[PDB]
RNA sequence: UGUGGACCCGCCCCUUGGGGUGUGUCCAAAGGGCUUUGCCCGCUUCCGGAUGGGCCCGCGUCCCAUCAGCUAGUUGGUGGGGUAAUGGCCCACCAAGGCGACGACGGGUAGCCGGUCUGAGAGGAUGGCCGGCCACAGGGGCACUGAGACACGGGCCCCACUCCUACGGGAGGCAGCAGUUAGGAAUCUUCCGCAAUGGGCGCAAGCCUGACGGAGCGACGCCGCUUGGAGGAAGAAGCCCUUCGGGGUGUAAACUCCUGAACCCGGGACGAAACCCCCGACGAGGGGACUGACGGUACCGGGGUAAUAGCGCCGGCCAACUCCGUGCCAGCAGCCGCGGUAAUACGGAGGGCGCGAGCGUUACCCGGAUUCACUGGGCGUAAAGGGCGUGUAGGCGGCCUGGGGCGUCCCAUGUGAAAG
């Protein structure tokens, strides 16, 4: 059985993009939808939705890359860069709204799951609440 | 290891092992000679090495290098040691130190005179 | 009883007293229950003695016995001026 | 205030007295993973009112014994032996681990 | 002054002169002229391609040997300017400037720094009106910086502050020739200085 | 005498022994001084304040599992004893319990903390000095007197020891200051004063305070400061290297001039104003007098001599090179490594680098060392996958909804002593 589905998802996505996928599919969830609002809302990812393969409920999430590059080795630059997972089952990982961290100087962002939903550190960080340091992304 | 694992057996601290046990760890230990050999050097080296056999007050006997031109040490002299080994002579990790009780300084020395033990001479 | 005294704060031959409110047990520097003032006998600053007369007289009216010394700052400064 | 806790009737082979088995949970000092420790009781209970499973709050009370410094407060729920049983087998697992042989 | 010894030994292990002598120090005389090499049996040797580290320990050594300061007092400069806000470089040149025997060279009651030392010293030296004999005493913005009334007189006072009419001073000072008196305006900035150091490389050499 | 308070029983309010009330019983006192026929110091019972303290509870607090079982006052109950008070605290009787791998029991080590050192941090190490708590006062036990002690300079007994002894028997306990002796690599004056702050007792005067305030010795640490300042040869002598022509030490010195640490003379403190006494009410307030150990010291002014320098290092790491002596010797050596005749690595010398009243050495702690890795590591062949399986505890756990709200997050608030 899957351990942990976002661990999944944030792994499915990071293998996918180094494939250069047109899009790639993970097991529905309405965790994982709000974090993939996130990914979207912020650029990471085309977007996502909601289809049904082989009469189960996935979320095909649209991947993004850079434009063709010069030289040798012509693939995309990733948008999604760096996706790692932080707190995880069997190593819980919470913080304070003041221990909230700054992902690469703003060029990156949290996913943290507060008590007011889903939140990129900047958001939770305006709204003032903390919670659980999911993810990690740039 | 996993998580849990650190929780259920967490890390563990190493131990510093003394490399001079002239007990206490006192900076010094004071001792009575019993024997005064030389010895034989190893690797690629040759000489005839100055040591002491000093029966320490620390209820320690071991042997010491007696540095310096020459020395003045009988099988019976009170004398002061430090800790330090001889890289050659394998088994001696203390030094004897020179001008400090029946061990008289380096006589006739001009450079390093602070070791050795060795006041400053005149000069008119 | 419980004292208004001066404790000794300064350094060698210059000596600076926190006048405080501590059990007449205590070693004159030893932990104190209350500082309510200072002191420098030297007068080396234009402010070498302030009191809080408000604090001094509420320990005064629970009991604290002043030193001599002790009051004769605490009075210096209005704590028992009823004019 | 007099601390208050809630933990399961493990022993009731005692008179006017029960052992109420609390747990806790918390971060590791160092590792951070949340990790369950759990603590014994033994609370006061003057008319025999409660049994095995009864989960009951304890609340911080003045010596009636060595040992005891706690009466049971109120009934949280009652009849749940499957507290009392996780206690039972983790206590008659101590069979297998030790010198002597033993069929834990 | 400080060190006491050959002085124009270590212009020439910098191989720049630090000025420090007063006279001579500009008359072809300062050693570093038809002697720019340095001291000893090995000074005209075809030096060595010095390791960064060297570098380093040259660039410390010219700085502190300019004000003649032991290395206690300039390291414990150093490390107050480094927790101090600010550009650690400029913040450390800005107290080294700011020691009273260094204000003196700088109003040119004294024509060296060693000079300006021993006039602090033997209390020839005043801040705001009061005798201060503390080389290492530290001036601060607004204090004047005069001659003692009583060494006014002083034949070495006379020619160094007639030496010093019409004579210009730093934009962060001021002098009054006539009374005597000098003024620190403010903290000079590294743009006021013009030390042949680069303090870059010194900053680096307390961090190895 | 009974304001009152204590106890038994009852009732009421509270609600684990809190507060009230009724009957009954029980319980008080000390006198002294005069600026004497009042006022001061004090006495008694009670309610309360303040301060100090006892006891209890949650959580946290080192190593070994080559220590895995431990326990019978043990675990609990009833009654009693005991105490200021809860409690197996202690005792009689009854029950059979209690504790342990979330590490009992056993062994090793250790006073804990505020903090201190180090570290980018996380963390590591530590707990001298100062402040808080604890514990102990030759070793062991015990209780008495007290508000308080099971009482360092109080008492009793046992033990070890020293001492006196008319041998029967007694006297002692510096882990108080100072000092002696022993041990040790190693740690101070048998000092001055109670002038100040603090303490005890006294109405006060005042007495007592090795608390303390000071001085003494030790570079043991930190900071400040001196052994000079400016001029002075294309460059003395000596030493020194030399392709013998010169090169170096060196503006260094000499020397010229200037200042003037030491030291002399003079003045000379702050720290002290209270207590006290007078006026005034022994009050507020006003007035006055006495009082300095440090010390004839700090500091101020005048006079005035150029007047200590050392230690480590120079093969690489690591800033600094030459000659000579030595010849696997003598010896260096932190790690690499040097020395078996041209040695920048031994010894000396000149020179040089570094630091300088110190410089080195030894020891020990943290760092670098992501070299126990939480931040921040690994296991095919480098050290590391268990010979395989079954499975207990434990760890971990798919998608949707709802309750709770323990974990988690947020706001407020209390706490977080002083020193650092
Ligand atoms: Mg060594
Ligand atoms: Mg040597
Ligand atoms: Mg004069
Ligand atoms: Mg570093
Ligand atoms: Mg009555
Ligand atoms: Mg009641
Ligand atoms: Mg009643
Ligand atoms: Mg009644
Ligand atoms: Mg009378
Ligand atoms: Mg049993
Ligand atoms: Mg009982
Ligand atoms: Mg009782
Ligand atoms: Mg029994
Ligand atoms: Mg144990
Ligand atoms: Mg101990
Ligand atoms: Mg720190
Ligand atoms: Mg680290
Ligand atoms: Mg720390
Ligand atoms: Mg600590
Ligand atoms: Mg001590
Ligand atoms: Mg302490
Ligand atoms: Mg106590
Ligand atoms: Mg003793
Ligand atoms: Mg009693
Ligand atoms: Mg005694
Ligand atoms: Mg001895
Ligand atoms: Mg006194
Ligand atoms: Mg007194
Ligand atoms: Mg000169
Ligand atoms: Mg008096
Ligand atoms: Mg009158
Ligand atoms: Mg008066
Ligand atoms: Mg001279
Ligand atoms: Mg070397
Ligand atoms: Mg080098
Ligand atoms: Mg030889
Ligand atoms: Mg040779
Ligand atoms: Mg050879
Ligand atoms: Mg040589
Ligand atoms: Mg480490
Ligand atoms: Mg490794
Ligand atoms: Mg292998
Ligand atoms: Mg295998
Ligand atoms: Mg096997
Ligand atoms: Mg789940
Ligand atoms: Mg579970
Ligand atoms: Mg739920
Ligand atoms: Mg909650
Ligand atoms: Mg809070
Ligand atoms: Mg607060
Ligand atoms: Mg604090
Ligand atoms: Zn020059």
């Amino acid at each position: 059985m899957l351990t942990d589905p976002i661990a999944d998802m944030l792994t499915r996505i990071r293998n996918a993009t180094r494939v250069y996928k047109e899009s790639t599919d993970v097991p529905a969830s309405r965790f994982k939808e709000e974090i993939l609002r996130i990914l979207a809302r912020e650029g990471f990812i085309k977007g996502y939705e909601r289809v049904d393969v082989d009469g189960k409920p996935y979320l095909r999430v649209y991947l993004k890359y850079g434009p063709r590059r010069q030289g040798p080795d012509p693939r995309p630059e990733q948008v999604i860069h760096h996706i790692r997972r932080i707190s995880k089952p069997g190593r819980r990982v919470y913080v304070g709204v003041k221990e909230i961290p700054r992902v690469r100087r703003g060029l990156g962002i949290a996913i943290l799951s507060t008590s007011k939903g889903v939140l990129t550190d900047r958001e939770a960080r305006k709204l003032g609440v903390g919670g659980e340091l999911i993810c990690e992304v740039w | 290891p996993t998580i849990n694992q650190l929780v259920r057996k967490g890390r563990e601290k190493v131990r510093k092992k003394s490399k001079v046990p002239a007990l206490k760890g006192a900076p010094f230990r004071r001792g009575v000679c019993t024997v005064v050999r030389t010895v034989t050097p190893k690797k690629p080296n040759s000489a005839l090495r100055k040591v002491a056999k000093v029966r320490l007050t620390s209820g320690y006997e071991v042997t010491a290098y007696i540095p310096g031109e020459g020395h003045n040490l009988q099988e019976h002299s009170v004398v002061l040691i430090r800790g330090g080994r001889v890289k050659d002579l394998p088994g001696v990790r203390y030094h004897i130190v020179r001008g400090v009780y029946d061990a008289a300084g380096v006589k006739d020395r001009k450079k390093s005179r602070s070791k050795y033990g060795t006041k400053k001479p005149k000069e008119a | 009883m419980v004292k208004i005294r001066l404790a000794r704060f300064g350094s060698k031959h210059n000596p600076h007293y926190r006048i405080v409110v501590t059990d007449a047990r205590r070693k004159r520097d030893g932990k104190y229950i209350e500082k309510i003032g200072y002191y420098d006998p030297r007068k080396t600053t234009p402010d070498w003695l302030k009191v809080d007369v408000e604090r001094a007289r509420y320990w005064l009216s629970v009991g604290a016995q002043p030193t001599d010394t002790a009051r004769r700052l605490l009075r210096q400064a209005g704590v028992f001026r009823q004019e | 205030p007099k601390k208050v806790l809630t933990g399961v009737v493990v022993s009731d082979k005692m008179q006017k007295t029960v052992t109420v088995l609390v747990e806790r949970q918390f971060p590791h000092p160092l590792y951070g993973k949340v990790i369950k420790r759990s603590k014994k009781y033994l609370a006061h209970d003057p008319e025999e009112k409660y049994k095995l499973g009864d989960v009951v709050e304890i609340i911080e009370s003045r010596p009636i014994s060595k040992r005891k410094r706690f009466r049971v407060l109120r009934l949280v729920e009652s009849g749940r032996m499957d507290l009392v049983e996780k206690y039972l087998i983790r206590r008659q697992n101590y069979q297998s681990l030790s010198k002597r042989g033993g069929k834990a | 002054g400080r060190y006491i010894g050959p002085v124009c030994r270590l212009c020439r292990r910098e191989g720049v002169k630090l000025y420090l002598k007063g006279e001579r120090c500009y008359s072809p005389k300062c050693a570093m002229e038809r002697r720019p090499y340095p001291p000893g049996q090995h000074g005209q040797k075809r030096a060595r391609r010095p390791s960064d580290y060297a570098v380093r320990l040259r660039e410390k050594q010219k700085l502190r040997r300019i004000y003649g300061i032991s290395e206690r007092q300039f390291r414990n400069l150093f490390e107050e300017a480094s927790k101090k806000k600010g550009v650690t470089g400029s913040v450390f040149l800005g107290l080294l400037e700011s020691r009273l025997d260094n204000v003196v060279y700088r109003l040119g009651f004294a024509v060296s720094r060693r000079q300006a030392r021993q006039l602090v010293r033997h209390g020839h030296i005043t801040v705001n009106g009061r005798r201060v004999d503390l080389p290492s005493y530290r001036v601060r913005p607004g204090d004047e910086i005069a001659v003692a009334e009583k060494s006014r007189n002083l034949e070495l006072i006379r020619q160094n502050l007639e030496a010093m009419k019409g004579r210009k001073v730093g934009p962060w000072l001021s002098l009054d020739v006539e009374g005597m008196k000098g003024k620190f305006l403010r903290l000079p900035d590294r743009e006021d200085l013009a030390l042949p150091v680069n303090e870059q490389l010194v900053i680096e050499f307390y961090s190895r």
